[PDB]
């Protein structure tokens, strides 16, 4: 499975969650940013590694980071 | 059968005049392979005067084309309904452009 | 006219004019001083 | 003289090459009438060929066994043996022109940088300013030394971005 | 009112930031205790096309 | 479910696709990444792997000796080494046609055989080998040596024989032994073989384990050696009338310093090479007594490095922390070894062709060409590997806190300056070296060869003059008969050296002109560009402005996705992959230059190269097109000749090279979608759907495709040139 | 809100079938089933290729992978303002509800959700790989 | 001396390059397809 991590730099834009095409991320209540919300990655087992979340992340540097890891039928996005 | 068609002459500079080969007919230039000489002979052109007159005609036509482009976009622009007249467009392109064009050429 | 001169001041136009000027200058020099190999 | 080369003026291969070149042009000049434009053109090329072989020899160029002029690039050999118009002088001529272009372009970028939209002045060239700098670029070498000595030519490292390391 | 003044020019110190050793303008500083309260705007866009970012008080210095 | 292969990575073992098979083979020697890997186990595995490599090398050598002694004509080549063509091995192909059998039957007939271009015939002959019995015995010995290294490999990994990590870290002790024994004693033992066997064999005397003890290497024995009258050993050397392998014109000296080459063999003197190995053996043995191991004397490498800090702070903390940096990084150690061995490999190529050490080697043009190209291509790959491991070192082993202020950390602090300067140099060389060739081509095309830019290589010619060549008239040092450097060495090597450097028929300092100047700047272009690519990869391996956290992704990763403008080929591995193309282009230019200059010298018209090498049309028509006729006629509608295998291989290399273009230009996405359609077709096809796959078929990975494409590209590159090189030289000579 | 139960006998949108449908994986490993309610019959695009007509009220479709279900989920929500839900179904009869996991779409912050894979540091505060070397396996400084 | 018979190639070449490859490929393919207990 690919390793997805969220960093304190997260601003709670929710853009990564909206960009994810496999529902690997969600917004959880937080107190570190003004938006009072931070991105979480509770379903990384369904992550394929498209890195759309990173493309949607506007922080410098990225608050969401994807590290390609062990490959599975879900990770390879195989319908067979 | 002996003279090679040539219609491009290069200026004598930095030694490039070598490209003006001895094509024949008391002429020196680059040999062309576009087939224009044979097309002009088929059309019945026998003088450089006829080629010069057609050249002037083409520029008059080029000026007309650029005018048409400006006029049909800035002055009288056809509406979508006009462009969506496919039945009319095919009738004119088959009968006028193609059939009339072929009839005129036969003339 | 001001907009037209601004268009003539656009990168491509200036490049064409400047390069045409530079090319011309070099060509004319070789036209009057042919085969220049050494100073 | 140097490297065992020989003056083109005394090389036999240099002389044979000039004859070989003129004989090709002459073999062609025959198929044409004397006043024919083709004949006039081949004659002007033959005159230009004769002048080149003569001008190159007069310039004191050295020729290898191939009978072709070789250029001496060592500043020491060129100055001591009369071969400085081959690489040395050309070097200072190019360096002046190339620095001219660079210093003017740098002066332009610096001037447009203090404007409202520098990016706009890079796609649309401020011609009047550009022409002014183009003329003032003749004294670039002295300006470049004066900038190097005031410490205004370079940027402070603290103001230049770099990767994490 | 902690943080640099609004409209002031500060130089970024975040190493992984695209504007490291570069100067931007202080858009606003969040008085609330957020980890990064300084909003800085830059003229040059980053590789992502962004021209703004949040930094901590320590990550910025008047310059 | 979890498959057994690979056992070193559960991740791959749990991959249900075909990628598991490819990655299991691709990551088998990356021990550091294997599951449950410890530093000590890492060292022990490498130690055993090194014994395995040695076993393979010795079997390869034994195999070579056996096939020559069993299928070649060594006992016939020795009789006439000028006109007899050496046989590599016999050809048993049942697909051959009767004509092909006849075309390949040669070298004393005995059926279809391949001619050898390796140079082992001249090598073994020079070292004293004279019979197939000698070759057979050597083969057996080396086969036995291979088995011992294979056993040692197995044993030094078994319990009670597994060396500790501390033993692997004992640098001062390992270097002392390798310098004094591996290098010094080995060279000394070689001097003994040359003096006791090779030189007697060259003088017509057989000296083997049967009579080596009852034979005297020198008439005065060791009395000169122990009395100090060493000069005695240099008295009465072989004369110019010495017929190699016989006592005709043969002298009695064992160690000399004649210099130059033996008149008949056109190779270096055995007495000069014996004295060379003796001198270097002494130097190495002494050098091996510099580091402290157990007796209270010697240097501590850490103390040496820690002391080397310029007092002005120009190098920061100097070499502080570098001992531990190098001692704890196998990648750093491998980077240095490759960089050194690779440079040494190129030296072997440059020195072996200019100063041929083996008899009748310079007359075998095909072998001369093959050896130079072979070593120059192996050198190029090794150099690429060195930087690759330097980039890996930075990502996996480099610890900034332990290298703070040191020369290594300083490099990273000015990487932009280093890269930007390598960029400038490469640009200058590229624009001017290309511009001058194009100018010359246009001048040749317009029929004005006197107008071409022909800069004389005066600086190189001045060096050649310094070495003795008087053709340039610079008159200085060895070119000046009134110079001290000339007088001091007049009674030593100069005479023989000056005769050779002034002979324009050998390859000793060939004459050079404007064509050599242009190609040398082309070589400089390639070296700087390939270094720019490799250096930029190592310096940016840990991070850049586009990817500041690259170190967290490792040496090899596909990309960072299309975000941030696009990040294809951003890894340091991607830099190595791009550098290989430039390395092959560089070695291509260098090998083309060497081959063309030698083909013209061998043919006897150096003027062709001197007048055609100054324009690229000359290279394409006077070198490639002209020298390809006989090769492409290896097989034709009128029949085939011995050059048929080379014609077939030449085209075989073009095919593999172009197949690489598909893996290099077309990318995964397109193929993955095509395979999915095939998976549907197989599952929807009756009877076919009865059989199924254990590994889900998938397109090759991005990194895998770059490697497979580069491999196909590199294999075709080598096979095509090797086929052209051997065919052109052999067919023409 | 409670975890929904998948009714497998739900009417499926009108569609003549295609060649981009389920494969042997659906019978051996697992398949995905999207369900939604339609207030009107509307033609829509099958993520596997082709046009299909959603039926009034309940609708059910089966896809080979989760991405295809979420792709259809995106179109129905963005274009038709519908609220679909999908599940992973195993070959042994087991059904697993997947999205929206808590009944509230992930982009909308919801209570109860506990953060996962979150690092209380910026990426530039990650350690050097030399520190995470010789661990149980190949890992990244980010994982620590 | 250490000389194989004339039939050596007529037998060694067939075995090495056809027979042995097949045997190697067979065992290798089996191991890869085998799954961990
Ligand atoms: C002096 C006459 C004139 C003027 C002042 C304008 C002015 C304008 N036109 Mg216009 N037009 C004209 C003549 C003119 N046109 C003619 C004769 C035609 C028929 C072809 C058109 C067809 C036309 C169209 C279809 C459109 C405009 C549009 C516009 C407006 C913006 C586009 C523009 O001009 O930017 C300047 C653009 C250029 C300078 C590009 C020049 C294009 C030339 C013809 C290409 C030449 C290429 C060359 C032959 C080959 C290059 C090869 C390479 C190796 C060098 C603008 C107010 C656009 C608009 O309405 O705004 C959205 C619009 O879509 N014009
Ligand atoms: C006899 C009627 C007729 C003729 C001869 C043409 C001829 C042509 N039409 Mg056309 N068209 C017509 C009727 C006609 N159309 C009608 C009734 C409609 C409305 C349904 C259209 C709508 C239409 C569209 C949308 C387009 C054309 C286009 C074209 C040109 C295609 C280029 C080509 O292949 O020819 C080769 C070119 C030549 C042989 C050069 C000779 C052309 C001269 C001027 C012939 C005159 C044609 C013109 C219709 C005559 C009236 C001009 C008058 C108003 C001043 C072509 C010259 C294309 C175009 O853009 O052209 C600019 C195009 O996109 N036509
Ligand atoms: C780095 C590459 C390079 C270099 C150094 C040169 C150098 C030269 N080329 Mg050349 N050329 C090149 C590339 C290059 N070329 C390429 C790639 C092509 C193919 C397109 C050509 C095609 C070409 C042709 C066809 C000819 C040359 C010629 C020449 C010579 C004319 C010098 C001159 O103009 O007088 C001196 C000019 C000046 C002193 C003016 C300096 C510029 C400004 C105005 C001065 C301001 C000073 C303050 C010269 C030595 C000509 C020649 O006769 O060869 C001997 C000529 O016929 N070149
Ligand atoms: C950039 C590389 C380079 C290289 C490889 C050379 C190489 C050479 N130069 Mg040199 N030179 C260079 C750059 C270079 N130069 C530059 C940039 C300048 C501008 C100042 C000069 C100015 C120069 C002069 C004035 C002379 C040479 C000379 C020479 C030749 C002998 C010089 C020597 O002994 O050692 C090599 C030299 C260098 C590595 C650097 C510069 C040369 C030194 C400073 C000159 C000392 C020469 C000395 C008197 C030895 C010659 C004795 C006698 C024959 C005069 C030699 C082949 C001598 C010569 O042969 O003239 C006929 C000569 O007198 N060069
Ligand atoms: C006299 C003591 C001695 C000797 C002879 C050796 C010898 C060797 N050790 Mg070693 N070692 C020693 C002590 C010694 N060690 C001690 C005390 C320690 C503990 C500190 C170690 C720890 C150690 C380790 C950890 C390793 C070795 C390894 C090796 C092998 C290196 C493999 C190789 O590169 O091929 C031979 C190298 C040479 C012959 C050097 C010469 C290379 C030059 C450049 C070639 C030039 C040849 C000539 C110019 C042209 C030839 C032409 C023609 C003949 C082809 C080598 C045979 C490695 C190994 O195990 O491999 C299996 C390795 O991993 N040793
Ligand atoms: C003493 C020399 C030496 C040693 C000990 C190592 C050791 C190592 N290297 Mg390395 N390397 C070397 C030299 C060396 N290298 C050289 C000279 C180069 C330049 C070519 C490289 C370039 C290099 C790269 C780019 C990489 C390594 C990597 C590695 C590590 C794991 C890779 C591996 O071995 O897996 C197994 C290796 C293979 C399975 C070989 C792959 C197949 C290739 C394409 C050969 C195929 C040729 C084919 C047979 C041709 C057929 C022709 C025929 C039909 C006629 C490993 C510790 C990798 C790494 O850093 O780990 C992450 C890595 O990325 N090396
Ligand atoms: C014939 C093929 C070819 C050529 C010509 C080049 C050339 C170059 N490569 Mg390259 N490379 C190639 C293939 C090639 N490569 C391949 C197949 C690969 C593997 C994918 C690489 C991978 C590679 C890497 C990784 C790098 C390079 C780099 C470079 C540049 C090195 C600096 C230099 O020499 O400046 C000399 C400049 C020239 C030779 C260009 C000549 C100038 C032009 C021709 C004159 C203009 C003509 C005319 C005026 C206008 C023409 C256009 C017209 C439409 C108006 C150089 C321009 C390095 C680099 O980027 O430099 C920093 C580098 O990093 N290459
Ligand atoms: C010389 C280089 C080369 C070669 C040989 C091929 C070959 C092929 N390409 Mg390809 N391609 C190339 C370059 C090349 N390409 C490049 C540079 C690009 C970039 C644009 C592409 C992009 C590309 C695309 C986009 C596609 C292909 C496709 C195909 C396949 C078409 C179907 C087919 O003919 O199957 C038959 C196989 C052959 C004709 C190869 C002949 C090999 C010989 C005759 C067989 C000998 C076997 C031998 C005896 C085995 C024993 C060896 C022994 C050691 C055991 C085919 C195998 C298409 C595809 O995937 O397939 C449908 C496809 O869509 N190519
Ligand atoms: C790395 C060393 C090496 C290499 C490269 C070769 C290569 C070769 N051997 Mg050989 N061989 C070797 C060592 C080696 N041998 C040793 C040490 C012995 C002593 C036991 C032999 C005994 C031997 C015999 C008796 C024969 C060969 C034959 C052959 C050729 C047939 C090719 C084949 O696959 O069939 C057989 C390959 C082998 C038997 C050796 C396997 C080596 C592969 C390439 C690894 C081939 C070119 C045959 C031959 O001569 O064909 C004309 C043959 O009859 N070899
Ligand atoms: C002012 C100017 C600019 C230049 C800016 C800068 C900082 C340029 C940097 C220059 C630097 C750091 C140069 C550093 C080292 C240079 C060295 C050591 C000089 C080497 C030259 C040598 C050895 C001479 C070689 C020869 C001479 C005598 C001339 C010829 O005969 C040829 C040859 C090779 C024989 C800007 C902005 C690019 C814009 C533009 C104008
Ligand atoms: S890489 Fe793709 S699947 Fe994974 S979390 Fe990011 S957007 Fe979602
Ligand atoms: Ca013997």
């Amino acid at each position: 499975a690919h390793i997805v991590k969220i960093y304190d730099t997260c601003i709670g834009c929710t853009q990564c969650v909206r960009a994810c095409p496999l529902d690997v991320l969600e917004m959880v209540p937080w107190d570190g940013c003004k938006a009072s919300q931070m991105a979480s990655a509770p379903r990384t087992e369904d992550c394929v590694g498209c890195k759309r979340c990173e493309t949607a992340c506007p922080t410098d540097f990225l608050s969401v980071r994807v590290y390609l890891g062990s490959e599975s039928t879900r990770s390879m996005g195989l319908s067979y | 059968t002996h003279i090679k068609p040539s219609a491009q002459v290069v200026w004598p500079i930095v030694g490039q005049e070598i490209l003006n080969g001895d094509v024949g007919g008391g002429f020196q230039g680059i040999q062309i392979t576009s087939g224009f000489f044979q097309l002009w002979r088929a059309s019945g052109i026998t003088s450089e005067l006829q080629l010069y007159t057609t050249a002037i005609g083409g520029l008059v036509m080029a000026a007309a084309m650029f005018f048409a482009g400006w006029f049909h976009y800035h002055k009288a622009a056809p509406k979508l309904e006009w462009f969506q007249n496919v039945e009319s467009m095919l009738n004119h392109h088959l009968g006028g452009l193609l059939g009339l064009g072929s009839l005129a050429w036969a003339g | 006219m001001k907009d037209f001169t601004t268009y003539l001041s656009t990168a491509p136009v200036i490049a064409t004019i400047w390069f045409t000027f530079t090319a011309g200058l070099l060509i004319e020099i070789n036209r009057y001083f042919p085969d220049p190999l050494v100073f | 003289d140097i490297a065992g080369l020989t003056p083109c003026s005394e090389s036999k291969a240099y002389a044979k090459l000039e004859k070989k070149e003129l004989k090709t042009l002459e073999k062609r000049l025959k198929q044409y009438e004397a006043d024919s434009a083709p004949a006039v053109a081949l004659k002007a090329t033959m005159e230009r060929t004769k002048a080149r072989f003569a001008n190159y020899a007069k310039a004191g160029l050295l020729c290898g066994n191939d009978g072709l002029p070789h250029l001496i690039a060592d500043p020491g050999l060129a100055l001591k043996y009369g071969h400085a118009g081959e690489v040395f002088i050309p070097t200072f001529g190019f360096l002046y022109v190339a620095g001219y272009i660079g210093y003017v372009g740098r002066q332009y970028l610096i001037a447009v940088k203090g404007e409202a939209k520098p990016t706009d002045k890079e796609i649309i060239i401020d011609v009047p300013l550009a022409t002014k700098l183009a003329w003032q670029g003749a004294g670039w070498p002295l300006a470049a030394v004066q900038e190097l000595q005031r410490g205004t030519l370079l940027e402070k490292e603290e103001n230049i971005t770099v990767s994490p390391r | 009112e902690v943080g640099p003044k609004r409209g002031s020019l500060v130089k970024i110190l975040r190493p992984e930031s695209y504007w490291f050793n570069q100067v931007g303008k202080v858009v606003s500083v969040d008085q609330s205790g957020v980890r990064y309260p300084v909003v800085v705007r830059f003229e040059n866009q980053n590789y992502a096309g962004v021209t703004t970012n949040n930094y901590a008080l320590d990550e910025v210095v008047a310059a | 479910a979890t498959k057994l292969f690979p056992k070193f990575s559960q991740g791959l073992a749990q991959d249900p696709t075909t990628r598991r098979i490819w990655y299991g083979l691709a990551m088998a020697h990356d021990f550091e990444s294997h599951d449950g890997m410890t530093e000590e186990n890492l060292y022990q595995k490498i130690f055993a792997s090194h014994f395995g490599q040695l076993s393979i090398i010795f079997l390869w050598t034994s195999g070579n000796l056996f096939h020559v002694a069993w299928q070649g004509n060594f006992e016939q080549w020795v009789t006439d080494p000028v006109h007899i063509r050496p046989i590599a091995h016999a050809i048993w192909d049942p697909h051959f046609g009767q004509p092909a059998v006849e075309a390949f039957t040669r070298g004393g007939a005995s059926g279809p055989v391949n001619i050898s271009t390796s140079g082992v015939y001249q090598w073994w002959y020079t070292i004293g080998m004279r019979t197939n019995q000698d070759l057979y015995v050597g083969s057996v010995f080396l086969a036995l040596v291979s088995a011992i290294f294979l056993f040692a490999g197995w044993l030094h990994l078994q319990p009670n024989f597994q060396p500790s990590l501390s033993w692997f870290k004992d640098a001062e002790s390992r270097l002392n032994h390798h310098l004094s024994g591996l290098f010094g004693v080995s060279s000394l033992a070689w001097t003994g073989h040359l003096v006791h066997v090779a030189i007697p064999e060259s003088r017509g005397q057989h000296v083997g384990w049967d009579n080596f003890l009852s034979v005297l290497p020198h008439p005065q024995g060791l009395t000169p050696f122990f009395t100090g009258n060493w000069a005695a050993y240099a008295q009465s050397p072989d004369t110019a009338s010495h017929v190699f392998g016989t006592a005709q014109g043969s002298g009695q000296a064992i160690l000399t310093f004649l210099g130059g080459f033996h008149p008949q063999t056109q190779s270096l003197w055995l007495t000069d090479m014996a004295h060379h190995h003796l001198a270097i053996a002494v130097i190495f043995i002494v050098a091996g007594h510099m580091y402290r191991t157990n007796f209270g004397i010697g240097h501590r490498m850490q103390a040496i490095l820690e002391a080397h800090t310029p007092p002005s702070g120009s190098l920061g903390a100097g070499h502080k922390g570098l001992f531990d940096t190098v001692n704890n990084s196998l990648h750093f150690q491998l980077g240095l070894a490759l960089a050194s061995v690779g440079t040494i490999t190129s030296l072997v190529a440059q020195h072996m062709y200019s100063l041929p050490p083996y008899a009748f080697q310079a007359i075998d043009f095909t072998t001369q060409a093959a050896l130079y190209t072979h070593h120059q291509y192996i050198a190029g790959f090794i150099m690429c590997g060195a930087f690759a491991h330097g980039a890996i070192f930075f990502i996996r082993d480099y610890d900034p806190e332990q290298n703070k202020g040191n020369v290594l950390a300083r490099m990273l602090d000015h990487k932009e300056a280093l890269i930007s300067h390598l960029s400038w140099v490469s640009l200058f060389l590229g624009f001017h070296t290309l511009g001058l060739y194009v100018h010359n081509d246009v001048m040749q095309a317009f029929g004005t060869p006197e107008k071409q830019i022909l800069i004389e290589p005066v600086f190189a010619q001045w060096i050649q003059a310094a070495h003795g060549k008087a053709l340039y008239g610079f008159d200085f040092l060895l070119s000046s008969k009134t110079s001290a450097a000339f007088a001091n060495g007049q009674s030593l090597w100069l005479p023989g050296w000056l005769d050779a450097i002034n002979n324009n028929q050998n390859s000793l300092f060939l004459t050079i002109g404007p064509g050599d100047f242009l190609v040398h700047h082309a070589i400089a272009l390639g070296l700087h560009t390939t270094t720019l690519i490799l250096v930029k990869g190592a310096l940016d391996a840990r991070g850049s402005k586009l990817m500041p956290d690259k170190k967290d992704f490792g040496y090899s990763f596909p990309c960072d996705g299309p975000g941030r403008g696009g990040t294809c080929d951003i890894s340091a591995y991607d830099a190595f992959y791009l550098a290989v193309f430039w390395m092959l282009n560089t070695i291509g230019w260098v090998t083309f230059y060497w081959h063309w200059k030698h083909l013209t010298l061998w043919q006897g018209n150096v003027a062709q190269f001197d007048e055609s090498s100054t324009y690229l049309m000359g290279w394409l028509r006077d070198y490639l097109w002209l020298n390809s006729s006989q090769l492409i006629n290896g097989y034709n509608p009128f029949g085939m000749n011995s050059l048929s295998v080379w014609a077939w291989t030449f085209l075989f290399g073009h095919l593999i090279y172009a197949t690489g273009f598909m893996f290099l230009i077309s990318w995964r996405g397109y193929w993955q979608e095509l395979i999915e359609t095939l998976v549907w077709a197989h599952e929807k096809t009756p009877l076919a759907n009865l059989v199924y796959w254990k590994d889900k078929p998938v397109a090759l990975s991005i990194v895998q495709a770059r490697l497979v494409g580069l491999a196909h590209f590199s294999v075709g590159y080598i096979f095509t040139y090797a086929a052209f090189l051997i065919a052109s030289t052999s067919g023409r000579f | 809100w409670t975890v929904p139960t998948l009714n497998p006998d739900t009417p499926s949108p009108i569609f003549g079938g295609s060649t981009g449908g389920l494969l042997r994986k659906a019978q051996t490993e697992e398949f995905y089933v999207i369900t939604w309610e339609a207030k009107k019959e509307q033609i829509f695009e099958m993520p596997t290729g082709g046009a299909a007509i959603m039926r009034q009220g309940p609708n059910l479709l089966k896809f080979g992978k989760k991405e295809q279900c979420l792709a259809l989920t995106t179109q129905l929500r963005n274009k038709f303002k519908l609220t679909p839900c999908f599940y992973r179904v195993f070959p042994d009869g087991k059904v697993q509800y997947l999205h929206p996991a808590d009944g509230v779409y992930p982009e909308k912050v919801n209570a109860g959700r506990v953060g996962a894979n979150q690092n209380m540091r910026r990426i530039g505060q990650n350690v050097n790989p030399i520190k995470v070397k010789f661990s149980g396996r190949m890992m990244s400084p980010a994982e620590i | 001396p250490f000389v194989p018979p004339s039939w050596a190639p007529s037998v060694f070449v067939p075995l090495t390059g056809l027979v042995l490859p097949a045997i190697a490929m067979a065992t290798l393919f089996v191991y890869i397809e085998k799954e961990a207990p």
